[PDB]
């Protein structure tokens, strides 16, 4: 399903980054995708099911979660972090600032696993 | 037996409730002005360790102002 | 606007919706059912119904 | 258990200076007044890595070294680079930031802070059209219309509303009840839940919406009967609310700096605020993110004349956001070395930038384990500002508040590390 | 007189070479040209470190024709502030090609980075490929932008082309992204392809013509009607155009936007 | 160390020296009787020796200055510099801090004062000072729109206001009581202003006149070295000369009582050019500078500085919030603003003073009238309200204008709009300043009025070794016909000593020591002081956005503190 | 037009301590008769009864 990806802060992601990016707390709070209940029905997923997110700029796997902050129709929300930054638009339009918000992506269910923090960074072949 | 009741696991520690409370405001000019108390004062609740923490519930008049100032239902008036 | 009692009949009957009234719920601090009335003379066609 | 009162919180740009720290045995074990985020930074969470000592990677596994050796390796990298990038700065104090500028001159580096992924667009906007602001106390004591445009303070500046909206002020003694609260956001945020008016506009259409508001303000009819998903009549009503304010404040954040148009969204927000002053007193404040992102832009500006994306490659300072920004040098593959201090670009830059950080030497002045330290070749743990070290920080509207040293640490401070690093870079030339 | 610069392998750390212009080459032998200063990161280097040099010299800039016989995708500021002569680049260029030039002609047979013709005062720039952002723009903070000259992009360009324009002419034969003519005060912009959004945003004056489709426009423009077969600054465009005046978010604004009737019916109120 | 400056023509007006061949002897930072003959000799033969220049009014450190720096990258691009041994910098009209210090020294200035410091933002001013080389300095806290000041004076409580000032001066490490548009900037907190000195701001119900007179009493009860520093109401308005004359009279019956120094005047009025306008609108606008000059001549309670228009593209930055908005509304250029809680306001707008334009042409003439029609140079200081009327790097051009009526006539008969002749008298004035009178208005008058003439503004024994040598031979050079030689020789000093150390040689900076921060230490009755400090902290808890404990400037920000004593118990 | 007539059950007095009131608006919301309200200042810098 083609949706609009919005990204940004949550109080839980804020608590997680100041505790430690290495903790499971961070994966549970930033490796997620908030969706409206009705969008989860049309796609056949429930809370806890994992989602494959593909864009023109990359791909990532995140855990689906009902949004306590309701979204407009067609929009999803992934909190700021390395998982969200797999798929958002990098180009800055000659301002230095990447397009972190409102990016067309494809979302589909997946039995694949969510990568933890050290493992996700391996995709960049350091 | 309606009284104040916190849900610290939902709370952002944002302080809206502490400031809005007329009892807290009457007792602390700092609170009245949107600040956390620095002077030692006895008020209904504060944010402690990052979450709302009821300290002197006997002073609560169950008016519901704090409840209406919280968007995440982390503080409520109900049966205890 | 002093004589006006804000009954709202002109506003309903204007055939071109040229009259607007700023309605409100009264309060002890503002004990009136409206704060203003205006005629948009760009819309008014001077039929005299009001 | 010593109680330390009047502590300045080192997280967000609200820069609360009323924190009370619970100190049990040279350790911070709890707080008062701090929000859930602020409390998290003051207190160590069990299991989380706090780097005790410097590190250097050899075979994908790090090896502990001394400060001198790690600083020597780092100074070697910077001194032989031809386009080195020194990025971050926003979560450390201003003296460390000032050494950084002198180091950037010495190394011929590009020095840039987190503004270039945050309110840099606001910086570009204000350079073109201006910057009409006030300090928090003015909002508290005068404001009767408060607007959060494209920000979610409940989640990103948690005590901001309690300190500025629910707070009772001299001419606003009824607190929340004396203020009209407006939130503009495509989502029903927890901030929008508290608002009197929620403009739930279409995403990426703020610029269009503000064009209609500005044109309506100057007496012009709105061409379209719906703009940004907002009906024409509702736009005119919103503009009337702003015109009737006795004192209006426009807070704004990433919803319009990151979204389509970027700096031009802020541009047009600023010009509306300016022109509102013919009808009502109006100002704006950008919701600066980190507790001292504003401080780096202050320091850099007054030392070099420019606020961020500053290139010293030619000796003279030169400035071109879109070229000399951190993401520009990485995505165009210009930079051959990256020094990261008090920031986590590994977590918070896009993949195209991360692709370049994997190809170049990366130095990280970082106390914790992050995605950046995973991409790093040297790690240098510092003392944490506002907990273990002091120095100036700047609140989001420019108020300088001195961070405080609550506990002692065997670790070096940012300022110390950079001062030694600077000395070694001079040498290697 | 033709002087050939043949690029060696371009470095990952870009070059800045504003001294590549007839004004500097004039009066100099082939060997002196090789010793010309360019920047390589935080290092000053010689032009001959990255270019072979040949041809015949000349005393006057009008008479020099610089040919860059290769791709210099990572060379910035070619032809900056040149006043006479000609530069032909048989390949791509990086940023600031022709920035601030007062005369002469520059031809880029490939693509150009952002700020092509920034602060142009006069002369011609012709880009046969695509361009980036800020074709013919101003510099940050300065409300006085391009004041003369002509720029032509045969391919596509991106954002904010013509930013703060105050004279001259920009022609994009392809498409542009958003905000062409932002803060435009004067001059003429022709886009023969499409615009995504925000044409004329906050313009105070000048003229913008879109021959393709504007996907979105702006509520601050007043609709003036239709004109057929119009001619702006010596440029004639047949067919009918919708005519708009704005941007009336700006005080006293006199800008004009023309949009071909064929592809913009949805834009009319 | 030891130094001796030989055979230079000395100009020191505080010690009656008018171009006398004379050697100056320096040791360990002071000017001394003599020295051993192993002293390093500086041949000033055929050259002019003056004291180090003392700028009483410049905008060089703090929040409003840095906004102008930040939001004008194009000003930086116009003028970016980097010389070996120095820090990088940029900014034509709003230079960066290192550049600021370098450029003051090059033209022979060793001391300059930051003119408008918001108290809550004091840490910012001092931090920029630390990155400002060579010059000694001080900052003026703003009082004329302060809520405590207005509340206390309206209560009739001058004593409590004096104790508040004592605390604020110490807490911000400030030096003078600066007054900018009294009451009007508070009125700008609601988008308004005041008009005249009898028009109060909302709620506070106290007139500008009461603020001026109340604050002039405070100043002398605290025995401060400087007087009140007044920027009058109605700046830049046709017909404001009447407001300005009434403002000057308000405190003239108060007697000056400085505890340190030789100040004998109770009112310092800054950039008076902007306050000398006749007419009623811009169309009947005329110069009233002769009436202002006449008042200055006939009265002995006032010192002024001019605020000369340099006729450049520059940046305006003042604590006069509403005036700056009005300026933006006139020229349309980018406008910055900052209302500071309980304390003050500010605003920043670029401005172009073209010589071809009528009003800037008259404004240029008004400043020239003030310089030349005020007989006694002991009452005037050379300024440009830097950068409001022009950057301080233009002071050598102002000097050249004053020493040469040929330079002036060149401008008047060429570029200058004809309104300079039609609406002013500048063209009928052929007076030319002398090297002594130039020395008076660039060093001596300011040093004395600031209370620093014991150590600054003079070359006599006992002063600090702040010395400038200019490559001008007064026996050879004609200042009237060779005005360009004057301007250039005053722009690039042959040699400059800062506390006995050479810091400039032939216009070039060769050393960058940090300068001193002068501030005012005063003592007040413990009982009053305690009562005020209890009320202040109580108000911080209620209305400030910061906790009282965090407000005062910590000593870390004054590495080189230089306290100056006022009243003592 | 003085067409409505009302009589009340109780007689009494209302007394408000403005300095104790912290303007939480509870009583305003509670009052079933719309007696109590928060006046808005007419002019900037003007203060009202709390
Ligand atoms: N918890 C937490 N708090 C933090 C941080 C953190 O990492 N975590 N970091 C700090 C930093 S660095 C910063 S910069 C601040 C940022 O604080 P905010 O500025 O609040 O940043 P975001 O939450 O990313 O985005 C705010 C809102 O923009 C909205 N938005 C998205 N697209 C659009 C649009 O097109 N129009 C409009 N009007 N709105 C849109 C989103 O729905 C979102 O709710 O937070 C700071 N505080
Ligand atoms: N998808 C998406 N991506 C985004 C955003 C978004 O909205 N969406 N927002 C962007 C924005 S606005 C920003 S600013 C960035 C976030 O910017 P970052 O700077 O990456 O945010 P943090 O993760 O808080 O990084 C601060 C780091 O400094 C460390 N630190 C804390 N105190 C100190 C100290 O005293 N000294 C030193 N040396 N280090 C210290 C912390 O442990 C932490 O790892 O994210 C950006 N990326
Ligand atoms: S309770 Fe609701 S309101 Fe009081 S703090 Fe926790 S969140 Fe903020
Ligand atoms: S209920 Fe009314 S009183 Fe009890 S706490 Fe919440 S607010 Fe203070
Ligand atoms: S005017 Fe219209 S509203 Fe007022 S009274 Fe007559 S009719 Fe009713
Ligand atoms: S005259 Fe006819 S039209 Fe004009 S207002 Fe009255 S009613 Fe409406
Ligand atoms: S708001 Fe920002 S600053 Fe104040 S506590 Fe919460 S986190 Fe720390
Ligand atoms: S408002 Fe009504 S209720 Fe709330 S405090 Fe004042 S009086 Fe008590
Ligand atoms: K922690
Ligand atoms: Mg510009
Ligand atoms: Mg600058
Ligand atoms: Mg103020
Ligand atoms: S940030
Ligand atoms: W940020
Ligand atoms: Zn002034
Ligand atoms: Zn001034």
């Amino acid at each position: 399903m083609r949706v609009i990806l919005n990204t940004g802060r949550t109080i839980w992601q804020g608590q997680a980054i100041e505790s430690g990016k290495d903790l499971k707390m961070y994966v549970d709070a930033a490796a997620i995708i908030q969706m409206n209940p009705e969008m989860m029905k049309q796609l056949g997923i429930a809370e806890g099911d994992n989602v494959k997110v593909i864009s023109e700029y990359g791909d990532v796997v995140v855990k689906a979660v009902e949004a306590k902050e309701p979204l407009p129709e067609g929009m999803v929300y992934i909190p700021m972090g390395p998982w969200a930054n797999r798929v958002i638009r990098p180009y800055t339009d000659s301002t230095a600032t990447p397009s972190f918000k409102n990016i067309p992506v494809e979302i589909i269910p997946t039995d694949e696993e969510v990568l933890d923090m050290p493992t996700l960074m391996k995709v960049y072949g350091k | 037996a309606i009284g104040l009741k916190a849900y610290p696991e939902l709370c952002h520690g944002c302080g809206n409730c502490v400031i809005a409370c007329p009892v807290n405001a009457l007792r602390s000019p700092e609170v009245a002005g949107g600040k956390g108390p620095t002077d030692d004062v006895e008020i209904i609740m504060i944010v402690e360790d990052g979450v709302v923490n009821i300290k002197n519930p006997d002073l609560c008049g169950k008016c519901g102002t704090c409840v209406e100032s919280c968007p995440v239902d982390a503080i409520r008036l109900e049966e205890l | 606007k002093d004589t006006c009692i804000y009954c709202g009949m002109c506003e309903e009957m204007c055939p071109v919706d040229a009259i607007e009234i700023d309605h409100q719920t009264p309060s002890s601090a503002s004990p009136v059912v409206a704060t203003d009335i205006r005629v948009d003379e760009d819309k008014c066609v001077h039929c005299g119904i009001c | 258990m010593e109680y330390v009162k009047n502590v300045v919180c080192p997280f967000c740009g609200t820069l609360c200076d009323d924190i009370i720290c619970k100190v049990e045995g040279n350790e911070i074990v709890g707080t008062i007044n701090a929000c859930r985020i602020g409390h998290s930074k003051f207190v160590h969470a069990e299991g989380a890595m706090r780097y005790k000592k410097p590190l250097i990677r050899k075979n994908g596994e790090f090896v502990e070294v001394s400060y001198d050796e790690a600083i020597d390796k780092a100074a070697k990298i910077l001194a032989e680079s031809k386009r080195p990038l020194m990025y971050g700065w926003s979560c450390t104090e201003c003296e460390a930031q000032a050494v950084g500028v002198e180091l950037a001159e010495e190394a011929g580096a590009v020095i840039d802070n987190t503004a270039s992924v945050c309110h840099g667009p606001s910086v570009l906007a204000l350079q073109d059209v201006g910057y009409p602001i006030c300090t928090f106390g003015e909002v508290k004591n005068r404001a009767d219309v408060v607007v959060y445009w494209g920000c979610n303070p409940m989640h990103a500046h948690p005590r901001h509303m309690s300190r500025n909206v629910f707070a009772r002020g001299f001419f606003r003694e009824r607190g929340r009840s004396d203020r009209t609260l407006i939130v503009v956001d495509p989502r029903k945020t927890d901030s929008a839940k508290l608002a009197d008016i929620h403009l739930q506009l279409d995403f990426d259409r703020d610029y269009e919406l503000l064009d209609a508001m500005r044109a309506c303000l100057l007496g012009h009819e709105i061409l379209y009967d719906e703009v940004a998903g907002v009906p024409r009549e509702q736009i005119e009503e919103a503009v009337e609310v702003l015109k009737n304010a006795q004192f209006g404040i426009l807070f704004f954040g990433m919803g319009i700096t990151h979204s389509r148009g970027k700096h031009r969204n802020i541009d047009t927000a600023i010009m509306m605020v300016q022109d509102l002053n013919d009808y009502a007193k109006w100002t704006l404040i950008p919701m600066r993110g980190h507790y001292n992102v504003t401080g780096f832009n202050q320091v850099c500006t007054w030392e070099s004349g420019y606020p961020y994306c500053v290139d010293f490659s030619g000796g003279e300072p030169r400035y071109n956001p879109g070229e000399t920004g951190a993401n520009d040098l990485l995505q165009n593959r210009e930079a051959d070395a990256m020094m990261v201090i008090a920031s986590d670009p590994g977590a918070h830059f896009p993949q195209r930038a991360l692709e370049r950080m994997a190809e170049i030497p990366v130095i990280a002045i970082e106390p914790h384990r992050t995605p950046t330290t995973e991409m790093a070749d040297i790690i240098i743990p510092p003392a944490i500002v506002g907990m273990e070290a002091e120095g100036t920080a700047y609140r989001m509207e420019g108020v300088p508040i001195r961070m405080k040293k609550v506990v002692d640490s065997d670790l070096l401070s940012d300022r110390e590390i950079l001062e030694r690093l600077l000395e070694k870079v001079r040498e290697y030339k | 007189s033709e002087i050939i610069l043949t690029p060696k392998e371009q470095p990952e750390v870009p070059l800045e070479a504003p001294n590549i212009k007839p004004d500097v080459f004039a009066g100099k032998s082939i060997e002196e040209i090789k010793n010309i200063q360019i920047m390589h990161g935080n290092e000053v280097v010689k032009l001959g470190d990255f270019f072979e040099v040949s041809g015949e010299p000349a005393d006057a800039p009008e008479d020099i024709k610089i040919i860059i016989d290769g791709d210099v995708y990572n060379t910035k500021r070619i032809g900056q502030e040149m006043t006479a002569g000609e530069i032909i680049v048989r390949g791509n260029v990086n940023m600031y090609v022709g920035a601030g030039m007062k005369g002469g002609k520059i031809t880029v047979e490939g693509n150009a980075g952002s700020w092509a013709g920034q602060d142009m005062r006069g002369g011609e720039i012709e880009i046969l490929g695509d361009a980036g952002d800020y074709v013919g723009s101003s510099y940050r903070g300065d409300w006085r932008g391009m004041s003369g000259g002509t720029i032509t992009v045969h391919g596509n360009a991106d954002n904010e082309i013509g930013e703060y324009m105050n004279g001259g002419k920009i022609i994009i034969k392809g498409d542009v992204n958003i905000m062409p003519g932002i803060h435009m005060n004067n001059g003429l912009i022709i886009i023969e392809g499409n615009v995504v959004a925000r044409a004329g945003g906050e313009m105070a004056g000048g003229t913008i013509v879109v021959k393709g489709m504007m996907q979105e426009f702006l509520a601050g423009f007043k609709y003036l009607g239709v004109e057929k077969d119009i001619e702006v600054d010596g440029e004639e465009l047949p067919g009918a155009f919708y005519k708009f005046e704005g941007d009336h978010a700006i005080k006293g604004a006199k800008g004009i936007v023309y949009a071909a009737v064929g592809c913009n019916g949805h834009i009319a109120p | 160390m030891e130094y001796i400056i030989k055979n230079g023509f000395v100009y020191c007006p505080l010690n009656g020296v008018d171009g006398e061949k004379m050697d100056i002897c320096v040791k360990d930072g002071k000017i001394v009787e003599s020295v051993s003959d192993s002293a390093k000799v500086i041949d000033a033969s055929g050259k002019i020796v003056m004291p180090g220049g003392v700028d009483p009014h410049s905008h060089i450190a703090g929040a409003k200055v840095n906004v102008g720096r930040m939001y004008r990258p194009e000003d930086s691009k116009r003028d970016a510099e980097k010389f070996k041994g120095g820090r990088a910098g940029s900014g034509f009209s709003v230079p960066s801090t290192f550049m600021t210090g370098y450029r003051y020294a090059q033209m022979g200035y060793t001391t300059a004062m930051e003119a408008a410091m918001p108290p809550l933002l004091a840490r910012h001013t001092h931090e920029e000072f630390h990155d400002t080389p060579i010059i000694d300095h001080a900052a003026y806290p703003l009082f004329g729109n302060n809520w405590f000041v207005m509340e206390y004076l309206k209560e009739g409580d001058v004593d409590a206001c004096a104790a508040y000032a004592s605390w604020l001066l110490r807490a911000t490490k400030g030096y003078t009581i600066k007054i900018v548009n009294p009451a009007g900037t508070e009125a700008w907190g609601w988008g308004g202003n005041v008009h005249g000195i009898y028009d109060p701001a909302p709620y506070f119900d106290i007139t500008p006149a009461e603020i001026i007179k109340g604050l002039a009493e405070v100043n002398e009860k605290l025995q401060l070295p400087h007087s009140i520093h007044l920027h009058c109401n109605d700046l830049g308005h046709p017909g404001n000369y009447e407001t300005t004359l009434a403002s000057f009279d308000v405190p003239k019956n108060i007697k000056p009582n400085p505890a340190t120094g030789s100040r004998d005047t109770v009112l310092y009025a800054t950039h008076v050019q902007f306050h000398s306008y006749g007419g009623t609108t811009w169309r009947d606008f005329v110069s009233e500078a002769p009436k202002i000059a006449d008042y200055v001549n006939k009265n002995d309670h006032i010192v002024i500085d001019v605020g000369q228009i340099t006729l450049d593209e520059t940046t305006t930055m003042t604590a006069d919030g509403p005036m700056e908005y009005d300026l933006h509304s006139l020229n349309g250029l980018k406008w910055a603003n900052c209302d500071v809680e309980l304390e003050t306001g500010s605003g920043v707008v670029p401005f172009i003073y073209s010589a071809r334009a009528p009003v800037p042409a008259v404004q240029w003439a008004i400043g020239m009238e003030l310089f030349l029609l005020i007989d006694n140079p002991e009452k005037v200081c050379l300024t440009t309200d830097s950068p409001n009327a022009g950057p301080f790097t233009r002071y050598p051009r102002v000097i050249a204008w004053l020493m040469s009526n040929k330079y002036r006539m060149n401008l008047i008969e060429g570029e200058l709009h004809k309104w300079a002749q039609r609406k002013s008298t500048v063209a009928t004035i052929d007076r030319e300043y002398t090297f002594s009178e130039i020395a008076q208005i660039t060093r001596a008058t300011s040093a004395k009025v600031l209370g620093l003439s014991d150590t600054k503004g003079h070359l006599g024994v006992g002063a600090d070794a702040d010395i400038a040598v200019y490559d001008i031979n007064p026996e050879t050079v004609d200042p009237s016909a060779e005005y360009m030689a004057i301007e250039e020789a005053f722009s690039r000093a042959a040699c400059v000593l800062k506390d006995g150390e050479i810091v400039v040689k032939d216009g070039e900076v060769v050393a960058s020591p940090h300068g001193r921060t002068y501030w005012v230490d005063t003592q007040v009755d413990e009982s009053i002081y305690s009562e005020v400090l209890a009320n202040v902290e109580s108000k911080f808890k209620q209305y400030y956005s910061v906790n009282f404990a965090n407000y005062p400037v910590q000593d870390d920000y004054l590495p080189k503190s230089a306290p100056v004593k006022g009243v003592m118990l | 037009v003085d067409a409505a007539t009302v009589t009340k059950p109780f007689e009494g007095e209302l007394i408000i301590d403005q300095d104790t009131c912290q303007a939480c608006e509870t009583c305003v919301m509670v009052c079933p008769c719309n007696v109590l309200s928060f006046p808005k200042p007419e002019k900037p810098g003007e203060k009202t009864t709390k």
